[PDB]
């Protein structure tokens, strides 16, 4: 039953509602035009708002290493726009994590089983020009592909 | 005096670009929290923009590889004296077809009546 | 049962004594013309008193993620009158969150369920000249609105 | 019923020795002529040996946020004179807190119903010109007026 | 002569703008610690401002999101030597139509009879 | 039976997959050409991809020292291709680690005898030019080659 | 004018040393994020490298031994206005063989026709 | 019972060798002519070797507030000659306290009942010229005069 | 010979202040150590006060409102040559009815018999 | 029973291989010509491969505080010759502790009792021009030396 | 010709000390990983040292006795022009008989054909 | 010239202070590590003495009140040039009958036969 992947191949095709890699804006109808990708482009091409996941910890499965896997991801969100704009797009992208973990989505490269939140949406202070960060760190649960 | 040389937007003098600088406005949030920021509607004129931020402390910033592909610019600019209206620190420039922010209120000189002018900074990340 | 909020859409009602979003001046008899938001405004529009409520973390509930929430909100507040009239302040902030958990208030965003102190009252070093400030975490509770 | 203080109300008449809040020199055998209060004064107008009490955190009790509180105060003694006298002062005021704790002694605002030192009296350096400072962690507990 | 130029509230000098100045007094909070703080009533008069500049460490402080829309201006203040009252750190200043606080006690300048006068700092923030 | 070695002379043959000690790129078919060394190479000889191997901490066994340790790795990968790639890389040999310790793959210098994530493929700065960086704390079991 | 001096890239003036320049390109990786870098066809030009004043905290830098053999070196770098292309951040140059990052944005100078020029900064670590 | 001394009146003795506190330099025979503390003289009168001990804090019990306390003491050591004699030092001082309550040692200020290292000697970096440090942390006990 | 200058507690001369001088004793507290502190007795003599110690970016020391409300305050003082008594560090002086610290050991400039003097810092927070 | 010695009077003999305290070159075949000491000689004198030996805690045990101690030692092994080198040569230095522990090694000053490893050897930057630094943290038993 | 001016070793010039240079090589360790370090055989030349000194954040590091009696020494060094070889950071001195490591890679100074030569810094700790 | 002008220990000129100065000596301790200190035998001499520099964060710890009374005091030494033997890094020397070490190795300065010196820091805990 094929390999694990690398954990931004299953969770950016479930925040972008679409199965195509190279397509950053997300069309699910709750962040439809969000940019959801794995690091923030130059300001030259970057548009907000925007979503960005990076892995943060979480290992494989002790029970069986190549059979389950729980990576951590820092899940954040960003706009120019206000400060509870981003704070409502931010739980608009758990609403769609639950979700996509209670219908056992599958994707090419894998399947969702399980999200948690181990640390909750929590207002920061953002590295751009005039726009407002909330982050948060999602435990979530992976498996591999059939065949 | 270079402080009123300048030109107008469809033809500079030598040391300026044209630009278009959108004044702050304050719009309330969901919440009823007033924000400031960029007006909709922009002023056509001219600007002289000078290279900054050179210490050592800073200039380790320009360029960065933690998150993203983020770089840090900083220039003072000035407009010309004939240019009446003031940008307040939540206000935008659009120079060479890039946005820049306006960073801080303006500096003000004030020593005599020919010396007299506002220098602001503009800072792009 | 409706979408869980953002927990500025509960709190802030229950803190201003209006369902009117538009207008952050509280009306609560302890609290008459203290300024209560999230965002403190610029120098040329703020005006003291002022509280403002934070997102610090809290997760969804594990067991049913769409049904009840947990978010920490840091509470602020700030005076330019004296130490004594911030810490009174901030006393008379806990007095009306814990009546309207009693009271189970209704908000047109969600039910205020219950409310805990992570981390009670404390004097702390302030941002602006010549204010004092004290601050606390309190752990809410939230439930979706009814529909 | 009463309502519960802001605890400078119950320690600072219970250190002072008297029920005018508006005199800070203390009257008490063991510190008399001590300075105690909850804001160091400029220094055109500030005198040592000085006492000074700040919140510090700790809640309202969970099972009735409306009846008692268990509030932190840190607590600092100065002196200009020699370590061995701000070691002696600040020992001299727990002596005045546990007895009038035991004694369960009533204020204007609220009874003194337990004392607990949670770090204990402890040598700092000091902010100011040529002096020193001792310091702990005091963990009250207030009841509010009967009436 | 730059020491003693100043004009009236009603007519400055060209280098000088018109000022309220509240001096310092001290109040006791509701619990008997004295705070200094502004006056209530403030005193017309006309003063030099010049800003006191920046570095690598502050500059970065002119403008920041963290919690709010925090901005901080800072001006050196001198006021003519006919002003015989003096202004202390609770003291405040009303310059332009907006309230800047004093920030620390003035630097005082005594090299010779002719030379001596105090200058200010102020912060707004 | 033998001695214990230094950490590099056991999982340096297993992420290379050849007992040549002299030879730094690894051959193993889902990391071909990539450097692996305890070290970084200097400027004028780098290349990336590139992994690297730190001890980081993890004892000699406390009931039998001269027969079984358990060191703690850091593994790293860099990459100046891409961030995925980076991640995949990581993920590709940290694969290679879990099957040599089922094979108890045998080295000239001791047996892998058993691996366990304690941080996982977290994604951090890098100290390179235009380049990714991800990395984890491992611990390792190793025994002593028979004689 | 040391401006615009240099010459040709098979017979440079003193000053100047030839270079093969990779201006920026941008790519999209696996995931589709969107990347900037060297582009794969560089031009042949000339170039005017000065040492950059790194000093105290960014002097002690230069060498270490953390995690490998690792050095900095920053030079200031200039091309002749006959060079008409921009570099810009994570672009790159072949000098002496090695190869350098343009590190941050070019710096721009216009304060006349005359005078007007970008200089760059690069960087070898 | 008298009032419960401050740490320095009963410490200070034990260490000495003679009640008398006016005068520094110890006689006990492991420490004869060693310049016993609680502040370190100005350069133009101090002299090494040295000990030097200041309370890092301990609470009373909370069993009887007024009848047993239990101060945290950091003890250090400084010497001009060498490391070994500055261990040495610390030992032999630190035998002297455990001999002490051992024998329950009256002062005339209060009895030391026991003795603990919370934190045991440990080197670390000098503040002043040639000299070198080693310091610990001895949670003490302390009884009240028999007055 | 500014050195030389000023005149005595009663009539200054122009760049100086009348001042009490208190000289450092040494104490013992109640355990045995020694302390540095001024003496009970003052001597009344006139100094020179100018406005820093040492430049330095971290102004933002100067007014504070962390644990009550607090100011620092630095001049270099000097003292005219017919005073031979020296202030160690635990001396102090009342200038303008305030008392004012010496802080740190003065600073001994000895380039030749004419030059030669005795130079301190004083602060007062 | 004699007095409990300093720890470098037992540790040292032990990795020298000679009880002579005034030559620092060891003689023990594993580490020979390995210079082990206790505080790093001045640039003109100083030679690599060097051991420094370092108290960094560990109290007298509670049960009989003159009778037994539990020293905790910082071991650092420097060298200039590469990585692996100081590796092996501490690596080397354990094996020589847990050795010199299980035959309880008899020395002029005391009795090497237990060795246990408290942090393990890892690596670490180095203040030293070009040299490379292992270290860890060794808590060892002692006895008295009989008498 | 400071740059061209310098004795034999033998016999060094006004102001130039004799050294033996030990140029860079690459050495492969016990698990393959490549190494920089000394040559073992050396080039007997001489150079020119200058303090480097320090500034107030390192003026401090010169004598440190917290782990052991250790200093730290900078100098700048320069080699005659007509000495060919190149000190690859890796390199090592041997001045006054005592042994000095290269620290970071040599500055470039390049203007102009007459002006061009290469400095280095040398460090001892 | 200014470099070797000063006269004896019981004869100086007016620009130096006569000091007695303790080379280097190495020693064993108990455990047969070798440490470095001033020797027993001093040498009677003269020396030049000028307040360093402290100007940077080292002229907030001239004083401080944290553990004892302490006040680091710095000061750049230098001996005449027919003082033929060097101090090192812990040597010592008596100045006005305090005790003050050596800071680091001596700055050594030879741009030639007229210029050559070795410069000491001095420094007081």
């Amino acid at each position: 039953a094929g390999k694990l992947p690398i954990v931004g191949e299953v969770v950016l095709p479930i925040l972008r509602g679409h199965e195509d890699l190279s397509n950053p804006i997300s069309t699910v109808p709750s962040l439809a035009g969000v940019h959801v990708g794995t690091w923030v482009e130059d300001i030259d091409s970057r548009t907000f708002p925007l979503i960005t996941v990076r892995r943060v910890g979480g290992t494989r499965s002790p029970e069986h290493p190549t059979l389950f896997t729980q990576p951590v991801v820092e899940m954040t969100a960003y706009s120019a726009a206000d400060l509870p704009t981003t704070e409502q797009m931010y739980e608009d992208a758990l609403e769609v994590l639950y979700r996509a973990a209670r219908l056992q989505t599958k994707t090419p490269a894998g399947y969702l089983h399980s999200v948690t939140e181990t640390l909750g949406a929590s207002h920061g202070p953002s590295p751009f020009d005039r726009t407002w960060r909330v982050f948060g760190l999602i435990r979530l649960g992976i498996r591999p592909p059939k065949n | 005096s270079l402080l009123d040389r300048g030109g107008t937007y469809g033809s500079p003098e030598d040391g300026f670009d044209p630009v278009t600088v959108y004044p702050e406005v304050t719009r309330k949030d969901r919440l009823g929290n007033t924000l400031v920021g960029p007006s909709l509607t922009g002023i056509e004129t001219v600007a002289r923009f000078q290279v900054q931020g050179q210490s050592g402390t800073s200039a380790r910033r320009a360029e960065m590889d933690d998150i993203g592909d983020m770089t840090e610019q900083v220039y003072t600019m000035r407009l010309p004296r004939s240019f009446t209206t003031e940008l307040k620190s939540g206000s935008e420039v659009v120079w060479r077809g890039e946005r820049w922010g306006v960073y801080g209120e303006p500096r003000r000189y004030k020593g005599s009546r020919r010396i007299a002018h506002l220098e602001y900074t503009v800072r792009r990340f």
